């Protein structure tokens, strides 16, 4: 967490999405990173488990 | 039978969640049909759409799973649906034994390339529906194989 | 409702005890496994009904798989492997006389002289 | 149940969500081993009806022209792609499953396949190709393909261990190793090979 | 490989067993034998010179192949396995096996060695309902009782 890799981060936020799988419940979920390292639900996706 | 599925529609200049009722989906699982009734647009609607599209936002569908049980939802960019006169296609994919799945949403053409539009051609919604059930995985054929190599 | 398959394996020219170290019988592929006794001959337990193949590993010899299909009550058939017309049935003797053919082949041979 | 089992394969974009592809594959039963590489997809399975191990090659395809040769935005693909899909019967069962890889992708692409008994086997992915016709044409000759067979065969020629067999095999691992024409490949399950 | 004449030269092998669970280590000891059951359900001969392998033996990976309790006698290793259910024989000399039995339904509790005038000629098993007593030459079963 160094100052030129903040403001990297800072600059390259939109570009970088999170995908995470849940097998107990079979739901899916897809998150955009923000500018303040933050994260909001951008998609979501759910199998009957 | 035929239900009824809630659609709603979300942009926000600040790319919350905002979401507030768009359309209604009518689904026939007998010969499996899909249908949409929705509303045209507002004017202060008109205005903060081409806000967002401005600053590059978003603009999230979404709709629940049993006909606050939950949710399925997906995004698509501002600029590229203003850009084609909101014309848009959604489909709908559905589960093998009939439990909804996902929600998709693509515009034609994609992309933007920073056109100007005014107000007088965002009156109607250019939408198609789909509807999207799993298709059937083949086999190995050997009967064919099997005669030919007589 | 639990049964065995018994059997027995022969190399030819060599005597038991020098490969039977190092040898296991398969059935359904690791489904179950058993081991070779000191004369050669093997016993697996615990197969419901059904069809399987059986087979014998080591890494040294060769030995051919041999399908068994054990019924309700408790009488069994053993016949060929063919994956495909499964429908074909060729006999062979039970209990299993599984006779390898020769170590198997690795490597690749080359050319000798030519003409004389 | 030994009628009324399935497994379903799913392609997605990671990015928005869009289900590029959903397929259901009926009267089958795991465990399932899966490769997915840069164009295509192979996994394999257990089929109840006839009881025999099956695999199973999806490839995907683009249409005649390129639609942007210049990036690769997930934003900007309204158009879905072309799946081929074949099917094959394997006479063994498997115990592990890996790709090659290479410095530039120049060489042939191969299959590392870990077997029960312990021995690896390599299976060309030329072998594996949807696009293989089931009645030989003019055009198939000039593409130079084989005719299609739906079954593949195991010989001893093929194995990269000689006799240093790999009892209960968990993994297999390669590496470029800067050079064009060479992998390296480990094998760990109980023991740990190396070549 | 190919050729026969890389053999050697570019691959290696390296063989393991499991964490310890059982031992024996009393023999003859003119042969130089350590007969070890491991975690991992494979049991093997480690030569005690170096430390090489003799001969191993690898059951099912899963719960159906814990070795429950092991014994020696003489040149000959007895076990019992599968949550209480098969019994083995091992010929420690050859590596193969004398004989294997499967014995009643019920849980395993504790293995025995009884013998008479001097001479051990039994296997008492017990379990948490009945004991059985089974020869110990060819497995063949003795008596049981309730
Ligand atoms: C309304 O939406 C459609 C949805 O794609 C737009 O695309 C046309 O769709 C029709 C139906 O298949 C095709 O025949 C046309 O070729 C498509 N247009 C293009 C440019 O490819 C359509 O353009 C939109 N506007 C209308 C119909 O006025
Ligand atoms: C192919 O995609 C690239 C990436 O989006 C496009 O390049 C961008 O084009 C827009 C306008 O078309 C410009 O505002 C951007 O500055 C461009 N970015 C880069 C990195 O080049 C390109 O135009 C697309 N090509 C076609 C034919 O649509
Ligand atoms: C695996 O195969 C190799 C084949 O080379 C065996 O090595 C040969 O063993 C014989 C018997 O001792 C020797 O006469 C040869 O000289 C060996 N070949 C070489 C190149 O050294 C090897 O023994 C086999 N593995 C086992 C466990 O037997």
């Amino acid at each position: 967490a160094t100052r030129n890799v903040l403001r990297q981060l800072h600059e390259l936020a939109p570009s970088i999405f999170f995908y995470l799988v849940d097998a107990e419940q079979g739901r899916l979920c897809g998150y955009r990173l923000r500018k303040d390292l933050t994260t909001e639900l951008s998609w979501e996706l759910t199998i009957p488990p | 039978g035929t239900v009824g599925l809630l659609l709603e529609h979300s942009f926000e200049i600040d790319d919350s969640a905002n979401f507030r009722k768009r359309g209604s989906l009518l689904w026939n699982q007998q010969d499996g049909t899909l249908s949409l009734s929705q509303r045209q647009l507002s004017e202060e609607e008109r205005g903060r759409l081409r806000d967002v599209a401005a600053l590059n936002g978003l603009y999230r569908v979404r709709i629940p799973r049993r006909p606050a049980g939950g949710y399925v939802s997906s995004f698509v960019p501002a600029c590229s649906l203003v850009e084609s006169h909101l014309s848009d296609q959604l489909t709908l994919h559905v589960d093998v034994a009939g439990n909804v799945v996902g929600v998709s949403v693509v515009t034609h053409p994609g992309g933007c390339r920073g056109h100007e539009v005014e107000d007088v051609d965002l009156e109607l919604f250019n939408t198609s529906v789909q509807l999207q059930p799993p298709t059937t995985a083949p086999g190995p054929e050997t009967a064919a194989f099997i005669e030919r190599l007589e | 409702d639990r049964f065995k398959i018994e059997g027995r394996a022969v190399v030819p020219g060599v005597k038991p005890q020098d490969w039977i170290s190092a040898a296991r019988v398969l059935v359904d592929g690791e489904e179950h496994v058993g081991f070779l006794k000191t004369d050669g001959s093997f016993v697996v337990h615990d197969i419901p009904s059904g069809s399987y193949v059986v087979e014998v590993v080591s890494p040294a010899y060769r030995f051919d798989p041999v399908r068994v299909d054990i019924t309700s009550k408790g009488k069994m058939r053993a016949r060929y492997v063919n994956y495909i017309k499964t429908s074909e049935v060729v006999r062979l003797p039970y209990p299993l006389q599984m006779k390898s053919s020769g170590p198997p082949s690795y490597f690749i041979k080359r050319e000798s002289w030519g003409w004389t | 149940h030994h009628e009324r089992t399935f497994i379903g394969i799913f392609l997605i974009d990671g990015v928005t969500g869009r289900i590029i592809h959903s397929s259901v594959q009926k009267k089958a039963k795991g465990p399932v081993h899966i490769v997915h590489s840069e164009n295509w997809v192979v996994y394999q399975y257990w089929n109840t009806k006839a009881r025999r191990n099956e695999f199973t090659v999806l490839e995907l395809y683009e249409g005649t022209e390129q639609y942007n040769a210049t990036a690769f935005s997930s934003l900007d693909r309204p158009q879905l792609p072309q799946v081929l899909q074949q099917s094959y019967i394997f006479p063994s069962s498997i115990s592990a499953m890996e790709a090659t890889i290479t410095e530039r992708g120049i060489t042939s692409r191969h299959l590392l396949i870990g077997l029960p008994s312990g021995a690896i086997l390599s299976l060309p992915k030329a072998l594996l190709d949807p696009r293989r016709p089931e009645i030989p044409t003019e055009q198939s000759r000039e593409e130079n393909l084989i005719p299609y067979s739906p079954d593949v065969q195991i010989h001893a020629e093929r194995f990269i261990n000689y006799n240093q067999t790999v009892s209960r095999m968990r993994g297999i691992y390669t590496a470029p190793s800067g050079l064009e024409s060479t992998c390296l490949v480990v094998a760990y399950g109980l023991d740990i090979y190396q070549t | 490989a190919v050729y026969e004449d890389q053999v050697g030269k570019f691959d290696w092998r390296q063989q393991y067993v499991g964490k310890v669970k059982f031992a024996s280590l009393e023999f003859s000891p003119g042969s130089k034998k350590l007969v070890v059951a491991t975690e991992k359900n494979v049991i093997a001969a480690l030569n005690s010179r170096t430390g090489e392998i003799l001969w191993r033996h690898v059951d099912k990976g899963t719960a159906e192949g814990a070795v429950d309790a092991m014994l020696l006698h003489g040149q000959d290793v007895i076990t019992v396995s599968n949550g209480g259910r098969i019994m083995r024989s091992w010929e420690t000399n050859i590596g193969g096996l004398n004989w294997e039995i499967t014995l009643d339904s019920g849980s395993f509790q504790a293995l025995g060695l009884v013998g008479l005038q001097e001479s051990v000629r039994y296997i008492a098993v017990l379990k948490k309902t009945t004991l059985a007593l089974h020869h110990l030459s060819s497995g063949h079963l003795k008596w049981v009782e309730h």
